[PDB]
Formats: C-alpha cells, structure tokens, sequence
C-alpha cells in the first residue's frame, strides 16, 4: 500500500527525460526511506541506480519492489502528481485523470551499492561537461579521462584530427555555480564509449554540476545531485 | 482561331452521342445511368433498377485505349445539361491535395452555371457537378483509396476512366462502384466515319482497305486517323496496292500482361519450322523484357498445364515437363545470383532464355484451360506470416525449449497438441485446470494457443476438431485465464 | 625524405611524354598526327590492363597544355561520385565554361567509365555533343559492354593491343640502363612468356628478381631466380610432370606429381595452365580428345577457384588427362 | 519429459564417457580453452554438452538466463530486432534468424561485446572472458562467416566463440581451420534404452517389458530428443499404460511424405504432379525446411522395395544434383518440382 | 615553427564562412607578409583566393614559409567546437604536421587543443591579378546580393553588360526575364552608398546563378564589392577586409551565337 505526491510534474519529467534513453526496464522499491530503483544495461556495461527523497507526500506501510517502463510515461507526461499502488502491486495507477499501468516480470539480483575509496573525486558543472562530450564526440568514439598532478585531461583522438581539453580547479565567490573542485590521491588514466556519455550527458537539465570518481580497476561513478549514480564501465586495454 | 491547323482529331470529334462509333449498349446504359442518377438519389441509392444500375452512386470506364471514353463521358455530360469537372493526371492527385481541392467540390453547387443560363427551364440539373476522374492508372504522386472512398461519401454523378481494370493497385475500385466495359469496335462502325472523311479530304480510300487498317491498329480509331491524316500529304490513293507497306510500318507494339505473355510463348505455334522465322528469338527474349518480374513466375505456374505439340519423337509429356523444371531451377540460381550482392544485371538474358523461353518451347502446344494466376505470391505471404508466428512461438518457449526455431516445429508440437488440445476432447472442460498449468509454465498466452493449433498438416487438422467441441468451454477457458493472474 | 627513388617500379617509370610509350606505335602517331594538325576528336580508348591508356592520355594533356596538365583539365576517375546528378551539374557546368588560364579547348578525361550507371551514361549522351566547339571527351575504357552502344558510337574507338615481345624487350633494356642490373636471355624469355601482355607484372617480377640477388651490381638474373619470385612451374618439371602422366602408370603419375608439387611448393592452378599451353600444340587425331581434355579441365580449374580439396583435385587433373589421352588408341 | 530430466554438469552426462573425458580435460585450464566448434547429428545433445561445460568452467549460476531485445539499423530506416539470451556469464546468439542481413548483426554485437568487458558482483571489475554462443552456425552467410572469422583473433583475450551445428559442410575452410572441432556423436542403442528406463522409472509410467523402449530407439534413429518425446506423446494417448503393442506415433508431416512417396510410385503422370506440387506448397508453407523436406523423401523413396537397383541408384543421383542445386537458391520449390519431375521420368 | 595568435575569435569563423560550402579543400601558405591562400571548386569553375596580413593576427611568428594543405569541413567542425570568446592561436611544428588549433579563454583557463591532419595537396601555386582589366566598378554589398538573389528566381544564367556609364545585369530564363540597369552616382553625407565606375571597352558576359549565389555569400564580411570584368579573363569579386582581401575568380559562359 504505496502512495507518493510530488506538487508539481517538473521534478519528475526531468529526471525520467534524463535516464529513458540507455535503460527501459529498471526496478524500483519503496520503504520509509525513499525510492530506490536499480537497473543494468544490456551489455553490462553501464548500472543505473535511482535515489529518490520523499521530502519531494509518502506513505508506505511496507518496502515493496515494483516495475515500470519509462516509454510510457514519458509519453503520458508530454498540476501535481500522485502514484498510487496496492498489495501485489500488478496495476500501478497515477493521478494528475487515472491512468493504469502493468507491471512487468524483472529478474534483477537487488546489488548493494558501495561507497569504496576512490582514487579522485571532481565536481564541475553540468553545462560545460556536456558541451565538452558533445565537442569531443564529434571527433573520436572513446574519450579517455587522464586525472594527473591536479589537472583534468579529455582526450579524444580521431581519424580527422585528435582534441585534448585540460583544465585546473577554479573556484569562484561571484557565482558558486561555476567551480570545480577536485580531490587526488593517484594519477588516473582510462578511456570509456562516446555513445554512452552522449546520453549519460542528456541529464544535465536535473541538476547544475556533476560528481566525477574514478579509480583504478573499479568502473568509472557518474553521479547527480534527486540522487543518480552511473556506473560505467571503461575499456581494458590496447 | 484556326479550322485547318487542327490535329485532325478535334475536327473530327464526336458532337454529340450519336456519333461515337462502336459500343452502342454500353454507351446507352451510362446514359440511362446518368439520367437515373436522381431518381436513384431520390431513393438514398437502396433501390436496384431494371439493369441493377441505381445501386451505384459512381461510374467506371474502361477498354482499350483509343476507343472514346473520354469523349463519351464528356459527351453525356453535355447532353443533360450538366456542368463538368475533369481532372486528370496532370493535375497532382494525393489524398491531402484530393481532400483539399475536389472534396469542396463533392457536394457543392456550380457558380459558373448560374450565370451560364436561367431564363428558360431546361432542366433542374444545370447547376450541378459532374466530376470526371481521367486516367485513374497514373498515381505515381492516397491514388485509390481517397478516390474509392469518394465513391460512398459522394452526392454528384462521379465518372472515372481508366485504361486496364484488373491491375492490382486499383483492386478497391471492385463493388464500391458501377463498372463498364468499352470493347474494340469492328469495323462496320468506324467505316462510315471514314468514308465521309475520305470524301470530305478529296483523297481516294478503297472500303477493302479499313478492314486491314482497322487490324493493324487493334482498336484505337485515333491511331487510325492519324495514320490516314499523316499519309495523306503526299499519297491520296490508299487501296490494296500500298497496303503492305502501311500494316507493316504503323504496327503497334503493346505491352503483354502476365497472361498474355504466358498465353503467347505458350502456343506451340511459334516454335514450329515456318513460326520460327515470322517470329524469332529476340522477339521472344523481347517479350520476356516487356515484364521481367511476372513471366518467370508465370511460366513456372503454367508450364505443365498445356497439351504440347512439338514433342519430339519418343519423348512423352512426363519428359519434356521434367526438363522444362529442370531449366526453371537453373533460371532460379541465375535469378539468386542476379540479384545477390554484386548487382550482375549483365545476366538478364540468360535468365530470359533459361526461366522463360526454354521451359515454355518444351512445353509448346495448345492450352487446355485458361491462363491460371501465379500462386507463389501469396504462398511466400503466407510462409512469412507464419514464420513471423513460429518465431515469436519460438523466443516466448526459449526459457524452456533449448532448441531452434526450427527443431520445435518438427518435434515439439505434435506433443504440445497432444498436452494441451486433447485434454479439451477426453475430459472436457474439467481439464482447464491442467491445461493452463502448462502454457504458464511455457509463457504462452491465448494468442499463442490460438496459433499452434494452426501449423499441423497431413492427418492431423486442428481447424476443423476446433469446431468440434462445444462453445461453452470456449467461453470458459478465455474468462478463467483472463481472470487468473501469471 | 621523399623522393622518386622511393616509387615503386610500377609508378616510378611512368611515361612523361608520349615519346615514352612503346607498342601502341599505330595509335600514338595517329593522336601525335591529330594534336598536331589541330583537330581532336572525342577518344574511346579500349584495352586490357596494363598496356598504356591512362599514360597516354595524361602524356597527351601534357603535351596539349603545359607542365601543369591537371589544371584546366578534368578527370573522372572511379574514385569520383559519377552519378547522374554528377553528370547534370559538375560535368555541364564544366563544359559550358571556358577555361581560367589559357585560351584553347577543354579536356574531360573520364577514367573507367565501365562503372557508370547506364542513366549517367544517357545523360551524358547529349551533353557530349552539345559543347563541342570547346571541350573534349575521353573515355578510357577495359570492357566494352558496359558502356551503351549510342556513347560508344560517338566516340573514335582506339584499340591499345597488347604490348608485342619487341616493345617489352625495349622497355626491359630502358629499364636496365637506369638500374645497375644484369639480365639472362632465357631469363628474358621466360619473362616476356610470363607477362601476357602485362607491362606492370614485368616491372614487378624484375623488382622482386632484384631484391633477391643479395647484392643487385655483378650477379646477372637467371631463369631461376624469375621462376623462384613468382613461384611458377619450370618447362622442364612441367614436362616432366606431362609425360609422366601420360606415359606411365598411376601409382608414379601420383607420386611424380606430388613430388614436383612439393620440391618449390608449386600450386595446381599454375600447373593446369601450364601443362595446357604445352599441350595446346599436340596434334589430336579425332575431335572427342580435345572436347574432353577442355571440358573437364575447365570443371577442375572452375572447381579449384572455390579451393575444396588439394590432392583430390589433383588426381582428378590426372584422370583428366589420362581419359581423355585414350581415344586417340 | 525433454526439458525436465536434463543433465546440468559434467558429472551427469550419462553418454559418450569419451567426449565427457575430453571437455572434462578441456575444463581443467579455462584460461587456455581455444574456440570450439562442435558438430554432429541432430538432436544428439549438443547444446546441453556446451551449457555443461560451461557450467563447469564458470561457477554453478550460469543456468539462469533472460532473453534481451536489440535494435539494429541496416544501411536503409529498415530497423531489425534480435533476441539475446544472456547470462551474468555469457550470451547466446541466434544469427540465423535474419535473411540476409547477418553481416551486420556479427560485426556489430560481437564487435561491441568484444571491445568493453564485463562488470558484475556475486574485486570489482577484474574477471576473465565472456563466452558467445551461436547456435545453427551451418546457416551464416558467408559474409557474415568471414566477418566473425576475422573478429576472433584481434581481440582474443575477451571473446571465446563455441558455435554448434549439424553437417559442417557450409563452413568456410578459415573458420574450420582456426578454431578446434568436436564431434557429438549420437549416443548407442544401450544407452539410449538406459536413459528411457531412468525416464520411465523417475516418471512413473506403466511398461510390460524392455522391448517398448528398444523400439523406440530403433524407430528414433538414434536422435535423443526426438525419442522421449515419442515416449512421451506415447504414454499420453496409451492413457499411463505402455504395451507390447502400441503404434509408434510418427509426426504428421512424415506421414505426410510417406503418402508422398506412396502416390509418386504409384502413379507416375503429371496429373499426380500437379497433387505432388499442392502437396509441397502445403509443406513449405507450414515452415518446414526444404532440405528435410528433399532428404525424407529420397529416404522413404529407397525404402520402397518394389524398385529395382539402377532406379534407387539414379533416385540418389537425382537426389544429391537437386540437393546441391537447393543450397544455391531461393524458391526451394522450384527444385523441389524438377526432383519430383526427374523421379517420375526416372521410375517409367 | 608558426605561430599566430588572433586578437579575437569569430574573426577565422567569419572570414572561412565566405567560402564554406564553396571550395572543399584548400591550402594556406604562412610567410613573413603573412597567410594567403588560393583554391578551386570541385568543378573547376571559380577559384577563391584569400589574403590576411599581419595586421589582424594580435601576434605573428613564421620563420620559413609553410605550406599547409587542409579540408573545410574537418576545419569548420574545428571551428564550430570552439567558443567565440576565447583567443585563438595556429602552432605549426618545423616540418609540416598535423596543425594545433588552440582556444584559451581570457579569464579562465581553458586550453582546447585540437590537432588538424594535413592533406597532401599539390603545391600548385597560382599567380593571377596581374591582368589588366577592361572595366572595373564597385558598389554596395547589399544591393549586388538583392540583384542577384532576385534574378536568380528566374533563370539560372545572368548577363553583366557595362557601357559607357551604364550596368545592366539581365535575367533571360522560361516564365519571364528581368533588367536592372543601375548609374554612376556617389554621395557626399553617405561615402559607402556610392557606385563607382572606371571603363576602357563596353563588357558583356555571362555567369551562372548558383556561382553568383554561392559567391555573395561573402557579403557578410565587407559592405563594398568590388567587380572587375574583361573579356578573355576570369571576373574577379572581391571583398576587402580590414587587413586582407578575398577574391572569387568566376569563369564566364561562353554563348553558342
Ligand atoms: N467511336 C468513335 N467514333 C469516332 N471518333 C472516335 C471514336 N472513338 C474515338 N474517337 C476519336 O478519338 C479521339 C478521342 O480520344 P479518346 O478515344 O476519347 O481517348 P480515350 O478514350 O480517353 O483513351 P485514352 O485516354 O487515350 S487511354 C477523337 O479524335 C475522336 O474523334
Ligand atoms: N606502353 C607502355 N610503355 C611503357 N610503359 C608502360 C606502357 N603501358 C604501361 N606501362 C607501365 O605501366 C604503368 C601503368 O600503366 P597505365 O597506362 O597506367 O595502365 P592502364 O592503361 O591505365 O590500364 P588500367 O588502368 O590498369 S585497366 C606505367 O606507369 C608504366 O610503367
Ligand atoms: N547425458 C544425457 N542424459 C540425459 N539426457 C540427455 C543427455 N544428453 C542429452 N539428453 C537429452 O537431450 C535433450 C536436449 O537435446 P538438445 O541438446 O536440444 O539437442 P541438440 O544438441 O540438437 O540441440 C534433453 O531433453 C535431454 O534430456
Ligand atoms: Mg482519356
Ligand atoms: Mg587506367
């Protein structure tokens, strides 16, 4: 017995404008805390996970794991909101008008999400990482990250030419927006798809600066502030 | 304007029915259509006439070309003081622009026959429209659907021409409307036309002659009068002394439909010693280019359905048609390698001679029955059709089957009939307990029980045995699934 | 660094002028004749590959304009979209314009236009003599059925046949007057009989000869050395091979042949045509002998094209030839 | 039942004890295992041997599988759609589902699993390589056969490639010479017999004696598969009672080529052809493989006693021209009517 | 080594915008006067040929002159990926490589370093403009693109006729023709309206409209065109900018009467 309100339709058609694109079957789950919704790509390449506060109505009585496609509801949602569902919920409903939606069979292993140390940790805005992996894409299909000596480095090399954007942390009092922050302990080089950033960059419109975490053999943390953590795998070698 | 530089054609056009030469019953049942057309419309069109014409609210032209269609429907629609909105093929024809342009027009009045005469009482059908739709064929730019579907939405008199019928693109065209057939005239009709030509032209024409040029062109009268109008400027004297020469270099060369050409390579005529030279080899390579994409298929329907008569000494009937096959499957690789990869169009002819002409000259002779359709269009349609449903039966069992699409076709399902139809037969509609046990353990749904039935062959026959059980249980087993949650 | 010492012989002994073009003696001098009176027609020249057409039009608009040829002169070659919208705007445009440096006749030189669709080919079957006060067509050409009969016919067909022993036996000497280089007179023959007509396989196998001499200034290029670089049969085992199958016995014939086959690594497809050229001169007292000695020779060799067996085929070349070698008793 | 009583180890293959030693041998070093290509009759238990092995080179949780959907763009808008079977282990592929545009789907799945790797918890991201199975590799185009040869050895530390198919003919020699080739043979009377008793004693199924199951094996001949579910459509309609006599339950369309062949020796005028060419539409247009389709007939056609040597020995000649003239075509009927044509003009 | 930095941005989006969708590859020679530059249509019909002193470079260093050969659309999408309010600078290495585009912002410290891989184009260097011409005329940007955007709607050719103190530009196609006829005439309050106009010999040719409309294109940098027209010879347009100039030559058509 489920029942979230969110006061304005905004806060939820962004964020499911922002992770329809890469995963269309993700399962959430619903306890006094909040939603929790977990999913893996097709290749095993790219781990989605959601983390939704219910400070933006709730009432849950018991954590409950539901299953709902994205594609539909980004097309009824083309005023508040209201999603309501009952024991065995098989048919989830929603309120602005009621549309009733079918819950499909998901075998996803629930997989615990690890806070582990990481061997560098940046934050920049949103804008200018995407329009940095729209500017490096055009040129090669694989960006390589290279975090070294406090300096950030996106390279991407191509058959036309090969392009190389470095910058150093900036803070600013003027604009708090506009600063990037950095902590290393290790120099850091890996190399991950275009295709996979080029959407991963689609949720700028959520939030206004991205966490960047890489390590050394775990995959690379994409996370941004309701809660999105993407974990995206890089490529071995050569 | 100008008498003499006329075309030789406008001239001497039909001014009224009375004149148009050829098909006098058809003609005169449109004009009875025309005319009943209020009367029928005073009836909501539910009420057949005499010749069950008052049920259709449009019409259909179509025959050879040169024949006067046109002119007649343009003629009739004179005559009972209508107005006349032609469209034809120069004009753009799609469903937005139809929709847009013409649909206005369906069920409005004329503003240019209000002003044309109302003084007098002539008739109270003066100020309306009568829509003729020319040359429906060409739609190369919603051709015939929109337009069929103006035919039961429509309240004016709504003519349409068109030049062949049973093409397969203006099928819909089928009930929705009346249809009449314009024939090839003789030449009792057109010789009086041309006689008082002839004598108004000052320039001879012996009446032995028309019989021959009314041959040589089959049935356009047009192509006839341009060839007297052409020939004239230097020669005046056409009789039996030149006449050769004329039939043999104004011949006209149409294009063969599918069962024309197969009716044509098929006689047992061309293949003969003295055929053979009135009718070579390249005519019949020629013949097969006139439509490379039905001949094959037509020949490989009808090949072994003719009585031959070039049957060489001791070869039966059972040999000649086996090496005719024989020659199909090696036209068929050449076919496969023609359009593969590598785009080898240089390979036309060859499978010109071996699907076509070699098949068909073993099998030469006379044709017992008439010139049957080609049957693997709509057996490849219905294999896709049914591939398409193995395929889904195939990916929904996977979880369970470990086996290809095609090892469950030839194995599993005779049991699956046995596991979930026969429980319906021995025991009734107490078995709906057992069977459905066993499609949620398999995912499937109604829709894949309803079409695994449908695959078994020989023997075994689930298309009629499902009749056979009684109607209840079949509204029982639907409910109880659909009320029972996976 | 680069240099034109660095080109291979293939490129590096391009002919400049048309001085440099051996062979096709009866058609340079007909193009010489023509450039020099002034008039020149549009030019269809068909050949098979290899034999000097691209060098002789590129040393004729040489000639024609300047040291700088490919400047007021187009070329089309496979490498360029030929398309029917090519043809309508690039083709036209550059036909209906005069030139930006000089005052003459324009060239359009199109390069393998046996690769053109056949509605580009219609298209271009007006505009060829529409402007022909002011440009010139080339068609360079190896199949002449590809282009439709109504371009072929507008176009003066000039035939490159393949280059004679003479002008291969001047080309070679040219070429061994520049390279410091010995070569044999049956080392000579040999190549000539291996180039069928090929000018680029000779520069090649004489490149590849060169290579293998450890030291390219004293040591002269024997028959060997040609026969080693290319890997084809010697007469001398070829015959050997011939006779063996058509004298001996099967158990020998077999074990000849697989003994021959694996002395160099020899390859069967080279064999069959080998013992065919040899063969090809024998005098066949019936009609029957021949049909089948081709027949299933051509079957093998059509079958080798796909590559299924080494061996089997191999037995089946010898069952060829003895069958067929049996109507004659 | 089939998919119930199924081994899921290499210790419970209860056949061919020489082929269990060789991929038990071949499971001792995974991190050295060369591509495999297993061939053999059908139905011989070629698919469960791979997801056995399989098993015992990963860990036990590579039974679970799910089917994905995976969008795919030809040059042309027409989009196509494949299924992927996968597990957190690896991936079976079905390529053969595509007409001719499997080309595309090897050079760009195999490629895209070949260039990332795979990252999953059950130490984060170190694991050894991912297995691609492809089932029916007899039906690749070649095209396509020379784009999955060559994606094998440039990236050859990610992707192990086990392909299994029935009559290795239609392999190219550089995917036969590259990789190791198995073969599954069908199991023996003996055994077959002893994996009916195990089936009929775990399910509990009413036999008189041990010469039901001899039948069967003999009647199956020797295809595994295709015996239990005879033995199991058997004790259906035999209502949980097998006898001594008891018609062995042939499946419908080989009855329908036994009266195939019936009415072709019976009568031999094309009048019967025009039947025969209905009779073969109706086949081919209920999904069945023309291939099958020639070669029960030719079978059933030799086993008709009535004909002499040189008419059996010119149907086999008939039947292997006809045989390699189907794998270079299309319209499958249009050779199928010329074999039938032949035997007739052959048998009179 | 080269190196020239730009006193602002938009200035080389600017001035590659004349020719962007006229010429595919060109070829810029650096020296110590500074970067020229000359290329041929695909057709081989019109050659553009573009100079910029060192005047609009806020710092210029060329030791030898180089020779670097490139395509327009890798060097657009070079451009395009750049914000319009960094500093722009060319680095060449000794031998002629790969070209380094390089962006810094004036605030923040961006350094986007994009690498440009040369072609191998034939350094067939052109030597023209040293023709003397028969007429010559210059007159506002905007009106020369009006003319030629309106007469182009009907026809494809346009006829230039200069006689004496008279321009006619003339639109002959199927639906109907049009004739602008325009006079010398120059302003004293506005100096930039003025049309001028010095001849020897009347002058009538003939262009094509897609060139013409192709060629004003380039209005966007200057506001007085320049056209300079001689029989025999190939008509020069040009727009002067603020340190250089850039110049179409144009191929007249030849008329079969
Ligand atoms: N029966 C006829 N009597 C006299 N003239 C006729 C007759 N049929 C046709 N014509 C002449 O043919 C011309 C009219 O052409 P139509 O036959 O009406 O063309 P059509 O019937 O629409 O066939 P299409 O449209 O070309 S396929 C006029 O010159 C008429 O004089
Ligand atoms: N007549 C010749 N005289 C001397 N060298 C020749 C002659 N023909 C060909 N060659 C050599 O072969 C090279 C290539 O010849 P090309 O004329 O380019 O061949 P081609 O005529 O274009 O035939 P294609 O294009 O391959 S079908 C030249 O650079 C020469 O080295
Ligand atoms: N060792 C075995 N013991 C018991 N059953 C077996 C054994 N090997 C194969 N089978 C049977 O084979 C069936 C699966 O056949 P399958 O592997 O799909 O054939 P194919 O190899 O042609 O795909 C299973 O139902 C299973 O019962
Ligand atoms: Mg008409
Ligand atoms: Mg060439």
């Amino acid at each position: 017995m489920l029942e979230a309100k969110f006061e304005e339709a905004s806060l939820f058609k962004r964020i499911i404008d922002g992770f329809k694109d890469c995963v269309q079957l993700v399962n959430f789950q619903c306890k006094e805390d909040g939603i929790i919704a977990q999913a893996v790509d097709d290749s095993r390449v790219l781990l989605v996970s959601l983390e939704i506060g219910v400070e933006a109505e709730y009432r849950c009585d018991h954590p409950v794991t539901l299953g709902m496609d994205l594609t539909s509801l980004s097309k009824i949602l083309r005023d508040t909101l209201t999603l309501i569902a009952d024991n065995t919920p098989d048919s989830i409903i929603l309120l602005f008008a009621e549309y009733s939606l079918k819950l499909m069979d998901i075998d996803a292993d629930f997989l615990k999400i690890e806070e582990l140390q990481y061997d560098s940790t940046l934050s920049l805005p949103s804008s200018e990482f995407s329009k940095i992996v729209r500017d490096l894409s055009q040129l090669s299909d694989s960006i390589n990250i290279m975090i070294t000596k406090e300096t950030i480095k996106f390279v991407a090399d191509g058959d036309i030419g090969s392009g190389s954007v470095i910058i150093k942390p900036f803070v600013d009092m003027e604009h708090p927006e506009t600063s990037i922050k950095l902590e290393m302990d290790q120099p850091v080089d890996l190399t991950f798809g275009a295709k996979y950033l080029l959407d991963i960059i689609k949720g700028s419109s959520l939030s206004d600066r991205v966490g960047i975490r890489l390590s050394s053999e775990a995959p690379a943390l994409f996370q941004f502030d309701g809660f999105l953590q993407f974990f995206l795998a890089p490529k071995f070698n050569d | 304007v100008r008498e003499e530089d006329k075309l030789w054609t406008v001239k001497y056009a039909p001014t009224n029915l009375q004149q148009v030469c050829g098909n006098k019953g058809s003609v005169m049942k449109l004009k009875n259509w025309l005319a009943n057309w209020e009367n029928s419309k005073k009836n909501s069109f539910k009420h057949a006439g005499k010749d069950g014409s008052g049920v259709f609210r449009a019409a259909m032209l179509y025959g050879p070309p040169g024949i006067g269609k046109t002119t007649a429907a343009h003629l009739v629609a004179q005559e009972l003081g209508y107005d006349i909105l032609e469209q034809n093929a120069s004009d753009v024809r799609s469903k937005t622009l139809l929709n847009a342009g013409v649909k206005n027009a369906l069920d409005n009045m004329s503003v240019v026959g209000y002003f044309k005469h109302n003084e007098e009482a002539q008739n109270l059908n003066g100020k309306h429209f009568v829509i003729i739709m020319d040359e429906v064929d060409g739609m190369s730019g919603g051709g015939v659907g929109q337009l069929a579907q103006f035919c039961r939405k429509t309240s004016t008199p709504l003519i349409l021409i068109c030049n062949e019928r049973n093409l397969p693109k203006m099928r819909p065209f089928d009930r929705v409307c009346l249809d009449i057939q314009f024939r090839r005239p003789d030449a009792n009709s057109i010789k009086s036309r041309l006689m008082t030509i002839a004598i108004r032209e000052k320039f001879k024409l012996d009446p032995n002659v028309i019989d021959r040029l009314i041959q040589t062109t089959r049935g356009d009268i047009r192509q006839v009068i341009n060839l007297l109008s052409t020939i004239s400027t230097t020669t005046k004297t056409i009789n039996h002394e030149n006449i050769n020469e004329i039939s043999k270099a104004w011949e006209k060369n149409i294009a063969l439909k599918p069962f024309d050409i197969a009716h044509k390579m098929l006689d047992g005529q061309i293949y003969s010693d003295i055929g053979s030279r009135n009718f070579t080899l390249n005519d019949k390579i020629a013949l097969y280019f006139d439509d490379f994409d039905f001949t094959p298929l037509m020949i490989q329907e009808n090949y072994l359905s003719t009585r031959p008569s070039v049957l060489k000494p001791g070869q039966s009937h059972l040999e000649a048609v086996a090496e005719a096959a024989n020659c199909i499957s090696l036209g068929d690789i050449v076919e496969k390698k023609i359009r593969s990869s590598e785009q080898l169009w240089s390979l036309l002819p060859l499978h010109a001679v071996l699907s076509s002409v070699y098949p068909a000259s073993k099998v030469a002779g006379h044709m017992a029955g008439r010139i049957n359709f080609t049957a693997w269009l709509g057996q490849n349609s219905k294999s896709a059709k049914y591939y398409r449903l193995l395929q889904e039966i195939h990916y929904h069992t996977r979880l369970g089957t470990s086996t290809d699409k095609i090892g469950l076709r030839l194995d599993y399902l005779p049991t699956f009939r046995k596991r979930l139809l026969d429980p319906f037969l021995k025991q009734g509609a107490d078995a709906i307990s057992s069977v459905i046990e066993v499609m949620d353990d398999y995912y499937l749904t109604k829709e894949d029980w309803d079409s695994i039935m449908e695959f078994f062959v020989g023997p075994d026959v689930t298309t009629a045995i499902i009749k056979k059980i009684p109607a209840t249980v079949k509204s029982g087993f639907t409910r109880k699934y659909n009320s029972m949650t996976h | 660094k680069r240099s034109k010492e660095n080109l291979p012989w293939v490129e590096k002994y391009r002919p400049e002028t048309l001085d440099e073009v051996y062979g096709q003696n009866e058609v340079i001098t007909t193009v010489r004749k023509f450039v020099d009176e002034g008039k020149l027609p549009h030019l269809l020249f068909y050949g098979p590959p290899g034999t000097g057409k691209t060098s002789t039009i590129v040393a004729l608009a040489r000639e024609i304009y300047g040291k700088n040829y490919s400047n007021m002169v187009l070329e089309l070659n496979a490498s360029d979209d030929r398309g029917i919208d090519v043809v309508r705007n690039q083709i036209k445009d550059f036909a209906s314009t005069r030139q930006i440096f000089s005052k003459g006749f324009k060239l359009i030189i199109l390069d393998e236009a046996d690769a053109m669709t056949n509605a580009a080919q219609n298209a271009l079957r007006r505009v060829i003599e529409r402007y022909t006060k002011n440009t010139r067509f080339c068609v360079l050409a190896n199949y002449a059925h590809k282009l439709t009969p109504a371009l072929l016919s507008r176009c003066t067909r000039f035939r490159f046949q393949p280059l004679p022993q003479e002008a291969i036996e001047r080309r070679i000497a040219n070429v061994l007057v520049h390279e410091k280089l010995k070569l044999s007179p049956n080392a000579e023959k040999a190549l000539i009989e291996l180039s069928n007509g090929d000018m680029r396989r000779v520069l090649n196998v004489l490149q590849s000869c060169k290579a293998t001499l450890d030291n390219p200034d004293e040591d002269e290029i024997s028959d060997d050395v040609i026969y080693e670089c290319c890997g084809a049969p010697r007469p001398s085992d070829l015959k050997a091979v011939l006779k063996s199958i058509l004298e001996d016995d099967w158990g020998t014939a077999h074990y000849t042949l697989n003994k021959v086959r694996s002395a160099k690594g020899l390859a069967l497809i080279d064999l069959i045509e080998g013992i065919v050229k040899i063969l090809e001169d024998y005098e066949l007292q019936n009609e029957e002998t021949r049909v089948h000695l081709l027949t299933k020779l051509a079957d093998i060799e059509y079958s080798i094209s796909k590559g299924g067996n080494d061996q089997i085929q191999g037995s089946a070349v010898i069952g060829a030839i003895k069958a067929s070698f049996e109507n004659e008793t | 039942w089939v998919d119930k009583y199924r081994p899921k180890s290499l210790n419970a293959l209860s056949h061919n004890e020489e082929l269990t030693n060789f991929l038990k041998s071949l499971s001792d070093q995974p991190r050295d295992l060369p591509h495999l290509l297993l061939y053999g009759p059908n139905g011989t238990g070629k698919k469960t041997r791979c997801m056995a092995l399989l098993e015992s080179i990963f860990g036990p949780g590579v039974y679970r599988l799910k089917i994905d959907v995976r969008q795919f763009v030809t040059a042309s808008n027409r989009k196509l759609e494949l299924n992927v079977v996968s597990s957190p282990y690896h991936l079976e592929i079905t390529p053969s589902d595509m007409g001719n545009n499997d080309r595309i789907v090897i050079q760009e799945l195999l490629k895209e699993v070949a260039q990332m790797e795979q990252v999953d918890f059950q130490d984060g991201l170190a694991h050894r390589y991912k297995c691609v199975i492809i089932n029916e590799a007899n039906s690749l185009t070649k095209d396509a056969q020379a784009a999955l040869r060559r994606t094998m050895e440039k990236y050859s530390k990610n992707i192990r490639l086990i392909m299994v198919c029935d009559s290795m003919s239609p392999i190219i020699a550089p995917i036969k010479s590259r990789c190791l080739l198995i073969r599954c043979p069908a199991p023996s009377d003996s055994e077959i017999s002893t994996i009916l008793s195990d089936v009929v004693t775990n399910e509990r199924i009413q036999l008189e004696t041990k010469d039901i199951l001899k039948r069967i094996a003999q009647a199956s001949n020797g295809n595994l598969r295709v015996s239990l579910l005879m033995l199991e459509s058997m004790a259906l309609n035999n209502e949980l009672a097998l006898k001594s006599s008891s018609p062995i339950i042939k499946p419908d369309w080989i009855i329908v080529i036994h009266k195939l062949t019936r009415k072709i020796v019976k009568e031999r005028s094309v009048n019967s052809l025009i039947e025969c060419r209905a009779v073969l539409y109706d086949l081919l247009a209920h999904c069945i493989p023309a291939n099958i389709i020639l070669k029960e007939l030719t079978f059933s056609l030799l086993d008709v006693e009535t004909l002499n040597t040189t008419n059996k020995s010119s149907i086999i000649e008939y039947s292997s021209v006809f045989d390699e003239r189907l794998s270079l075509g299309n319209k499958a009927i249009f050779h199928l009517e010329g074999f039938i044509a032949k035997v007739m003009c052959c048998l009179d």
